[PDB]
């Protein structure tokens, strides 16, 4: 099914060649143009006060990375190396061994932020929701060296946004 | 008293031009349903100071130029020009008052172009030379209309002394009696300033230089909405009450300003040859055709209006 | 006097505004054808010889006093016709085109 | 309804505590709005609504003059609202900590700090892993 | 002859106002995904199918979902198929109101961009809300969509799509009877119908010349052969038809997505084939098979059957299409992207034939040219 | 003196920030994004951040999508010809560090290579906000500018 | 709302005002508190200059009526 958005033939009847002879003369198309953007001037405008009111998000929003801890502060990583095998950018590196009590744990877990593409992909794969993409937005930096993220770093993203992090992960977790 | 006279008409142009930056960004905000300056200062207020210093301290990089003479006389012609317009404006007295003030607006109108003509010369790039010589060529053929659409309204007037139109128009508006040229004029001004939808300079297309090439062109447009009030929109002049016309012509200045900005938020460009087409092919025969018809009326009504 | 106090006043302060504008502390230590058309050439010639004929038309509200009036409006006819005539012949000969 | 304008205009002096309050609500925010307070932070923010407000501008914050000895009067910084509140802001979630507060864990910051890009206390990156090779080392006493 | 000299450079030959020749000249977006796409897994190459028309990120999503479904020899469950098309739709709003806006205001018209893109950032709101991000959803995906629609959602595209006929209504009034508009668009850039189909056209730029072709009713995929709409057909093939059938598209495309809303159905979102699409998570925490299907999917990735297979859409700039070559194992062996702004900016010179420089920036915003997928 | 010399930063320093003109490079997706912050909701036209500057009056570039070995000459002259003070945002993982093309052959791998640069706003793209939060963020660096005090103790 | 555009509306305004009310009064400080005498031609200019001699101080503006018969 098909419809014409230009195929109609002007009335050549003199009322209908006089209506177009004013508005050529007295430009009224134009000036119906020129209601519209004043009944704008009138409307509320759609801007925010940002940074003292905020733009909405979901709690699935991607984020500012973090690592993730157990209630008892036991890591939640375990190396397992899966965020890294599908990280698409190669963002991730990470290093392991056993620790000193055994456990299976990294010794390096880096991100290249300026070569991650927020994608979240690396918090789908974790199977112990160790990584994950957290609300974080604003922490933009002076100098390209501070977002190049290590374990250290991103522990403590997760120990200063855990509030945050476990709420919208129980708002969500039910979809995943 | 008469240079306290001089600098209170100067300084307050001045003024005026820096905050019709500040109403030209909120005006267009609103339309575009935003807000546009509100936080430098309160409501803005201070954006134009803040934009003024910033373009005075920022590098003066020029490279080099063709003249160095005609480099520095662009833009003091420009603005120099720009004060002078203001001298002979009846509101309701003038600074000077001129036998043949219309006359002396028209004169000192025509040679605007130059300081377009010696920026294209001095800015030693042929591109800018062309672009230069594209804005003289839409400047003058305006001109012509007018000059034009001038004459014939003074045909109503009687003579070519400004404060003249305040008495022509006790009565009456000469927008009633003239509302086809006053369309035509209104729209001739907008090409003239290089106002949207006729800023094709922009369209095709630093530091203190440039902004003083800014305040000149928006001291235009100040000016000719001003003229525009006078000529078509004449103010009640009561000589007890010499601010009552002040206020009230100031208003209709403000509200014509106004105008410009609410053409430009709505309409998209004309091409080049499409304005020059307006112009030659629109609104130059019209003129013409209303140019016989303004001798003849008033003769034929056996309205002539008084010489003095 | 008023008039040139003026005209000295505008374009001196033009000056002043110019200089300043070049001159601030930045705290630093370290002959042809244009291709260009024929056509704009003669915008320019078709605006120069209007704007001699709107010179000729610009004494027209004084001439309207005369008691010579049949004679007066015969001629501000005439020429006013004469410079549509040459706008006419410059549309018909495609002198104002841009193709 | 014009002289309703006006007196709903007025009515925001008076519903920021007198002139001064409003005017440093107007310079600090550029905004006169009065709303409901829904609560305070430990630093300092104020957080408000209105839900007469298009969506976005039915909430917001203002932000405390002094954080983490840091002179916040003017320099006002989104990184400032603790993330408690920042869910509540962005509306992720309908109700404040006030009534649906975060669960508590020993190991969350007590101290929430903002954006330290810039200052002596940013991060600097470094390898976490200790060195790969042990080189060998010369005995001290002399023997060719 | 004067010669003049995403981003572009054209290189421009002028005999006073008149155009002689012109010459694109691109690349300065040219990033070699095809080669990247090389060293992905499947699932890992999606990403970058948003970032090529990245004005149009679920329909790039779609087109490559669409061939590695092919070669998987599975097909997406029935909701989400429909969300797809929901979302398609969604996605050519999206792309149509920065394709009339950001033509508008590239010749002077600035103030309609403001009052859509108050419009495209509500639908920026969807994008987020489903995938979390306003952009690069990564959200359409081989197998069906990535996560099922929050509650509440659907509701307030209803809210949106209520309203939204009114603004295009907004924007007609500024530029369709607007005499300055039609002096710009009208008799500019005139395609015959016969060299629009050798040039390779596709999308608007055949159905402005009237050629009656539409790959979302001609090749029908996904649910659009059960929603009801019209296509817009030009009759004069210049800029003003191309711009009515964009406006036009709009509405039919709030005509789809109110049948969308109304016909979702329930049931899973990605196919119940753990071998392609992962497990639940919480499946993945408890049973054997999910955690090694989990584990394997996430690292090598899910074989593809050898074979190949060109596989297009009705993107919104038309004709979007992957060349997809599969040798058996997990990555992808080729990978060529068919834009259609490609073969479009590609006509480019002959399109802008007697005309003027001023309507060279006309005829490049008719094509609606997102660099992005012009270079890849 | 010292006083002086103080005050007067202050009010240069608050001149420049305050009106803050940029250059856009919008090379690719991030400039949509740039868009958005122009667009009515954030309004970046409200800070005095003027929505489109030429060049030779610009005082911020932001670089604002992928830069590729052919594109980044032409964009090395932009940044020469921009009058001083200036300063360049990096917006978006391509600018910053190459992103997602990091190692491709025909892409260069952050915008700093070839360019000095002020501010890094993360993301793919960054929000609409996040920019506008980086605009902030330089404007809170040049309110910390000192010239006229360095100046003074030369 | 768009009644914030009105304070710069207002300056402006304000700015605008000044020359015509500055006008206005220096020419009535000027000229005895009457309006500036408007000579366009020679008959105007040569009342005025019979008036600054009839003024006996040399200033047009100061009238003199019949007291001085
Ligand atoms: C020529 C004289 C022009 C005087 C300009 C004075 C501008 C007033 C001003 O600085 O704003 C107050 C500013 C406003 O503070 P602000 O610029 O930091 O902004 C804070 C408010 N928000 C968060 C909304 C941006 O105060 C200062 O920042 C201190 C610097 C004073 C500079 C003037 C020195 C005298
Ligand atoms: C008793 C008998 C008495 C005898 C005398 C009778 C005289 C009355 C009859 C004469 C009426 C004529 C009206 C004169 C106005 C000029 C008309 C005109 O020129 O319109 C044509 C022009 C081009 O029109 P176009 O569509 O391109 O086609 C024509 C060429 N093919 O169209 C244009 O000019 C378009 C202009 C484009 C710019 C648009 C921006 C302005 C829009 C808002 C303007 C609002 C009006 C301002 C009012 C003045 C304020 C002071
Ligand atoms: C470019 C720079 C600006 C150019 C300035 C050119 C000055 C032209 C002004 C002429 C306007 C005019 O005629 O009136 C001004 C005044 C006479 O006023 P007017 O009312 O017409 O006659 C007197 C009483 N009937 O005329 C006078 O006051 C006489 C001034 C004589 C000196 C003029 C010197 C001009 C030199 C410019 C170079
Ligand atoms: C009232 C009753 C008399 C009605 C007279 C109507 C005659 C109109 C003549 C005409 O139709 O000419 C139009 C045409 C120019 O238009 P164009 O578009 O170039 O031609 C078709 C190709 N597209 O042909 C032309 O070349 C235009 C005609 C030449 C230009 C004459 C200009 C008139 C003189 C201007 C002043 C107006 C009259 C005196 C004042
Ligand atoms: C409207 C009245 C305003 C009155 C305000 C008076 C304040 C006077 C103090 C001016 C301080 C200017 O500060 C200075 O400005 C110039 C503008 O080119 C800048 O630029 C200058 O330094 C840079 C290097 O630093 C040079 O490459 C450049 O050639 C030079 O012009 C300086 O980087 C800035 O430090
Ligand atoms: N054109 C606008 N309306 N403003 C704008 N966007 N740029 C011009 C701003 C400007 C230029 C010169 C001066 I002096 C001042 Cl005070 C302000
Ligand atoms: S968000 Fe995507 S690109 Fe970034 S680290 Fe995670 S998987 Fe890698
Ligand atoms: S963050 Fe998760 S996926 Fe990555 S190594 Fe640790 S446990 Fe494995
Ligand atoms: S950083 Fe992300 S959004 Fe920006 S240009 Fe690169 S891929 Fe596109």
């Amino acid at each position: 099914t098909y419809k014409y958005v230009n195929l109609r033939e002007p009335s050549m009847d003199m009322k209908s060649v006089t209506d177009r002879a004013a508005q050529t003369l007295l430009w009224t198309e134009l000036i119906r143009g020129l209601g519209m953007t004043l009944s704008y001037l009138f409307r509320e405008p759609a801007t925010i006060n940002y940074p003292f009111e905020k733009g909405p998000l979901s709690p699935r929003f991607r984020g500012e990375h973090a690592l993730r801890r157990y209630p008892s502060g036991e890591e939640r990583c375990i190396a397992c190396k899966l965020c890294e095998a599908v990280c698409p950018a190669q963002a991730i590196t990470i290093e392991a061994e056993p620790r000193a009590d055994g456990s299976r744990r990294t010794t390096r877990y880096d991100i290249d932020m300026t070569k991650c593409i927020y994608c979240g992909f690396c918090q789908e794969a974790c199977p112990v929701d160790a990584i994950v993409e957290g609300p974080n937005f604003e922490f933009s930096t002076e100098t390209h060296e501070e977002l190049l993220y290590n374990k250290e770093k991103l522990l403590n993203n997760g120990d200063k946004w855990e509030a945050e992090i476990a709420a919208n992960i129980q708002a969500d977790y039910l979809y995943r | 008293m008469f240079m306290i006279n001089i600098l209170m008409l100067i300084i307050p142009i001045l003024l005026a031009v820096a905050f019709l930056t500040l109403v030209e960004r909120k005006v267009l905000g609103y339309m575009q349903l935003r807000k546009g300056p509100n936080v430098v200062g309160p409501y803005g207020l201070l954006q134009p100071i803040a934009d003024a210093i910033k373009l005075f301290i920022k590098e003066p990089l020029r490279p080099a130029t063709s003249s160095a003479s005609m480099f520095i006389l662009a833009p003091i012609m420009a603005l120099g020009l720009a004060l002078t317009m203001w001298i002979p404006l009846p509101m309701p007295y003038p600074l000077i008052n001129m036998n043949l003030g219309v006359l002396f607006m028209l004169a000192m109108s025509s040679l605007a172009v130059y300081s377009i003509l010696w920026s294209g010369w001095a800015s030693n790039s042929k591109y800018a030379l062309i672009g230069a010589l594209r804005a003289v060529a839409q400047t003058i053929s305006y001109e012509v209309t007018l000059a034009i659409i001038l004459l014939s309204v003074l045909l109503m007037s009687g003579s070519f002394t400004l404060s003249t139109l305040i008495t022509t128009q006790e009565q009456m508006w000469l927008i009633l009696p003239a509302w086809p040229l006053a369309m035509m004029w209104f729209i001739s001004t907008l090409a003239e300033t290089n106002r949207a939808p006729f800023d094709l300079t922009e369209g095709e297309s630093a530091a203190g230089p440039f902004a003083l090439f800014f305040m000149a062109e928006y001291a235009n447009i100040i000016m000719m909405n001003i003229f525009t009030a006078i000529l078509f929109l004449g103010t009640s002049h009561n000589p007890h009450m010499p601010e009552l016309y002040t206020i009230n012509f100031t208003i209709k200045s403000l509200l014509l300003t106004m105008s410009f900005l609410w053409i430009r938020a709505s309409y998209p460009r004309f091409r080049y040859d499409q304005l020059m087409h307006l112009l030659w092919k629109n609104f130059l025969p019209l003129t013409l055709a209303l140019c016989m018809w303004h001798v003849s009326l008033p003769i034929l009504t056996s309205g002539i209006p008084p010489q003095t | 006097m008023n008039l040139m106090l003026a005209l000295l006043t505008n374009f001196t302060l033009a000056t002043l505004l110019v200089i300043i504008a070049f001159w601030l502390p930045q705290l630093n230590v370290y002959s042809a054808r244009l291709p260009f058309s024929m056509k704009f050439f003669l915008v320019a010639i078709t605006f120069l010889l209007f704007d001699l004929e709107i010179a000729l038309l610009l004494p027209l509200p004084w001439a309207s006093q005369t008691a010579n009036l049949n004679t007066m409006l015969t001629m501000a006819l005439f020429l006013i016709i004469l410079l549509a005539v040459s706008l006419a012949y410059e549309w018909t000969q495609k002198g104002l085109e841009w193709t | 309804e014009l002289l309703q304008v006006l007196k709903r205009g007025l009515q925001q002096v008076s519903g920021h505590g007198g002139l001064r309050g409003y005017l440093r609500v107007l310079f600090r925010a550029n905004d006169v709005r009065v709303g409901t307070l829904v609560g305070e932070d430990k630093y300092g923010n104020k957080y408000y609504e209105d839900n007469k407000q298009f969506f976005g501008r039915h909430r917001w914050v203002i932000y405390t003059t002094e954080m983490n000895g840091k002179n916040t009067f003017w320099d006002v910084d989104g990184s400032m609202v603790p993330p408690e509140w920042h869910r509540w802001l962005h509306c992720m979630t309908d109700d404040p900590p006030t009534v649906k507060p975060p669960t508590a864990r020993k190991f969350i910051w007590t101290n929430h700090k903002f954006n330290l890009s810039g200052t002596p206390q940013q991060y600097v990156p470094y390898s976490t892993t200790r060195k790969k090779i042990q080189e060998w080392v010369p005995p001290s006493t002399p023997y060719k | 002859n004067l010669t003049l000299n995403g981003v572009l450079r054209l290189v421009m030959e002028l005999s006073g106002e008149m155009v002689r020749k012109c010459d694109p000249h691109i690349g300065l977006l040219h990033r070699g995904t095809e080669k990247l796409i090389e060293y992905k897994t499947y699932l890992q190459a999606l990403p970058y199918f948003d970032r090529l028309d990245y004005v149009s990120m679920m329909c790039n999503e779609q087109a490559y979902s669409l061939a590695v479904e092919k070669l998987l020899n599975i097909r997406p469950p029935p909701r989400a198929q429909w969300i797809r098309v929901l979302f398609g739709e969604i996605t050519r709003l999206l792309n149509h109101i920065m394709a009339v806006t950001t033509h508008a205001l590239d010749i002077g018209a600035m103030t309609p961009f403001f009052w859509m893109f108050e419009e495209r950032e509500k639908m920026f709101e969807f994008y987020e809300r489903v995938s979390g991000a306003r952009m690069h959803a990564a959200y359409v995906r081989p197998g069906g969509v990535h996560q099922d629609l929050p509650l509440g959602l659907m509701d307030d595209i209803y809210e949106f799509s209520k309203n939204f006929s009114l603004r295009i209504d907004e924007l007609e009034e500024m530029l369709t009877n607007n005499r300055i508009w039609r002096n710009r668009t009208v008799d500019i850039g005139i395609v015959t119908a016969e060299d629009a189909l050798n040039y390779g056209f596709s999308g608007v730029m055949l159905r402005g010349s009237g050629i009656q072709w539409d790959l979302r009713k001609t090749q029908p995929y996904d649910v659009y052969d059960q929603v009801e709409f019209d296509v817009p057909i030009g009759s004069r093939g210049d800029c003003y038809d191309r711009y009515l059938c964009r406006v036009e598209e709009m509405r039919q495309s709030i005509r789809i997505i109110s049948q969308c809303l109304n016909k979702m159905p329930p049931g899973e979102i990605k196919v119940d084939d753990a071998k392609v699409s992962p497990p639940k998570r919480a499946e993945m925490k408890t049973s054997m098979e999910s955690l090694i299907h989990h584990f394997k999917l996430y690292t090598e990735g899910y074989q593809v059957p050898p074979g190949a297979t060109y596989t297009a859409i009705e993107a919104p700039k038309g004709e979007f299409g992957v060349y997809l070559v599969s040798d058996g194992s997990s990555r992808p062996y080729r990978c060529k992207i068919k834009a259609p702004g490609f073969a479009h900016l590609a006509g480019l010179d002959k399109m802008s034939k007697g005309h003027m420089l001023a309507d060279v920036v006309a005829i490049i915003g008719t094509q609606d040219i997102v660099f992005g997928e012009v270079d890849r | 003196g010292e006083y002086v010399v103080a005050k007067l930063d202050d009010l240069i320093n608050w001149a420049r920030r305050s009106s803050l003109w940029p250059m856009t490079f919008g090379l690719a997706c991030c400039a949509v994004e740039m868009m958005h912050m122009a667009a009515p909701r954030y309004d970046m036209d409200r800070f005095g951040v003027v929505f489109r500057a030429s060049p030779r009056q610009s005082d911020v570039m932001i670089v604002a999508g992928t830069l590729t070995n052919k594109m980044a000459p032409a964009l090395r002259k932009v940044y020469d010809q921009m009058p001083e003070p200036r300063y360049v945002v990096s917006m978006g993982s391509c600018a910053n560090g190459g992103g997602y093309y990091h190692y491709s052959y025909s892409v260069v791998r952050g915008c700093d290579r070839i360019v000095p640069v002020d501010i890094y706003v993360p993301g793919c793209p960054p929000t609409a906000e996040a920019l506008l939060y980086g605009i902030l963020q330089l404007q809170k660096k040049i309110k910390r500018e000192k010239r006229l005090r360095i100046w003074y103790r030369r | 709302m768009w009644f914030e555009v009105l304070p710069g509306i207002a300056v402006m305004g304000v700015c605008l005002f000044i020359p015509g009310m500055a006008t206005a009064r220096i020419h009535r400080f000027s000229n005895g508190g009457k309006e500036k005498r408007v000579a366009h031609y020679p008959y105007q200019w040569y009342l005025m200059e019979r008036d600054r001699r009839v003024s006996g101080v040399n200033r047009s503006y100061v009238s003199k009526g019949l007291e001085n018969i």
